[PDB]
Formats: structure tokens, sequence, C-alpha cells
């Protein structure tokens, strides 16, 4: 047990794209998205 | 469409809409609005006749009308004819018919083609816009053949849209592909497909088939065509 380190570091390596990145990476999880039945609203 | 002539000491000062909830609800198209100062320019002011010359010059009502009337009595039947424009009255035109059936002429026409065959302009029916611009609000379906309602009734493609974005209304379209500023099927541009649409081999007749208040417009443009008939 110990509470003198902030272990919280993982942010320090974090690039520009490592959120995209993760988000590319969570894309394969997800459920299939619903749908309204058109293409947008302006069609 | 229902405007207001706005004038001051003789003038005329400009073109507003005026509501009318059946026709042009409270907009008119540029053109309506914005062609008025044309009235101002190129006007024919006083009677002219052809001199010596073949030159156009000015002259007395009197004159003008004696050298027509003189030229009318001489001939008549078939010889006599008369054209009209595209923004002549009813009262004129009632009165060039009477004037030119007194010399037993019938040559009175128009610039703008309609087919002649059959029913022709004997049944009201058949050269209307029989659904009326009210109507379009009430159609699911609507086609439209070789016309552009955009710019020849812009009024009407207000209408149109309207209904497009409150009634779900689904427009089809046979001619060349132009924006009509909604979203519309394009079927293609060659006229043979109409058959194709008529006999039922198109899914478009099935889907005119199963339509509530199917709609179908013909514009008159593309019966200035030689097989507008057809």
């Amino acid at each position: 047990f110990d509470n003198s380190t902030y272990r919280n570091l993982q942010h320090h390596e974090y690039s520009t794209y490592t959120f995209l990145d993760l988000n590319v990476e969570l894309s394969k999880f997800r459920m299939p998205q619903p749908s309204s039945g058109r293409q947008s609203p302006r069609h | 469409s229902n405007i207001v002539v706005s004038t001051r000491t003789g003038e005329v000062m400009r073109i507003l809409p005026r509501m009318h909830e059946d026709i042009n609800e409270e907009w008119i198209s540029d053109k309506t609005r914005f062609a008025y100062d044309g009235l101002k320019r190129q006007r024919l002011t006083q009677p002219m006749i052809r001199n010596e010359k073949g030159l156009l010059t000015y002259t007395t009502w009197e004159d003008a009308l004696s050298r027509v009337a003189g030229m009318l009595q001489s001939f008549q039947g078939n010889d006599v004819a008369a054209i009209a424009g595209g923004l002549v009255d009813a009262e004129a035109l009632v009165a060039l018919k009477d004037l030119l059936n007194r010399v037993d002429s019938d040559s009175l026409c128009t610039e703008e083609v309609f087919p002649t065959a059959g029913a022709g302009t004997d049944l009201r029916s058949n050269y209307l816009l029989n659904t009326t611009i009210a109507g379009v609000e009430e159609a699911d379906v609507i086609l439209l053949v070789g016309t552009n309602p955009r710019f020849e009734a812009p009024l009407f493609n207000a209408r149109i849209r309207k209904s497009w974005l409150h009634n779900d209304l689904k427009v089809a379209l046979i001619g060349s592909p132009v924006d009509l500023t909604y979203r519309y099927d394009h079927l293609g541009d060659s006229p043979k497909i109409l058959q194709d649409i008529a006999s039922g081999n198109h899914p478009f007749s099935q889907i005119l088939k199963e339509a509530k208040k199917p709609m179908v417009v013909l514009g008159s443009s593309a019966l200035q065509r030689s097989d507008g008939t057809a």
C-alpha cells in the first residue's frame, strides 16, 4: 500500500491522434447503429 | 400571382406580394417583382406607318386605322390571320376573334402549341392543371414530364417543395436532371420511358399503383416539340 505516488502518467505519452486511434480501435465492439430510414434530412 | 402595384404621381414605384392562400401565398418570383422597370423602356407610344422610303414614322390614330381598315376590307376568309402573344388579355382576344370572324376568318392562333388531336381544346379539363396549386398539398406522389417547374412556374415549384418538406411528398421527373431545390427521383430523359411506365414494366408503375393521391404534371414546354401529341 502507498498513497505517495500519483500513478496517472499515461497522458504524458499521448500524441495528437491518440483519441482518434482509440476511437478506431473501439469501432470494432460497437453495436449496429439505428437508422431513421433516410440518407439525410434532405433526402 | 396576386400583387400590389405601388404608384406615386402617375408612375409605378414597385411590385409587392398580395396574400392569396390558394395561389402564391405571400411570395412572388423575382421576375414578377423586378421586371416592372422594363415598362419604362422601349415603349410604343404613337401609331406608326411606313413612309415612301419604307421607314416607320409617327402618324395619327385616324390615318393608321384607315389604312388597316382598307386592307381589312379588301381581304377576307383565309387571307386574314392573327397571332396572339404571351401577355394578351381575354377582352382583346375576344374582340380580335369577333373582328376576324366578321371577315369569315378562323386563322386566329397563338404562339404556344397545344395538340389539337382528339378532344383538343374541346374539353377544358384536357389543357388545365386540374389538381390545382392548392392540391399539391394533398398529394403524395408527383411525376413531372419534360418541364422545369422551378423556372416555368416558381410559385408552383415552391408549393411542391412545401409539400415535399411537410407532407413527405415523393417527386419523380422525366427529363434533363435540372436542379429543383429539393431531392427527386430521376427516371431519365427518354420519352419512351413514358411508354414503359404506361405498360407497367417500370417500378414507378407500381409506385403510382399504390399511391392514394397520385399526380402527373406535363409542362406545356414539352408540348412545343413535334412529338407532343404523342
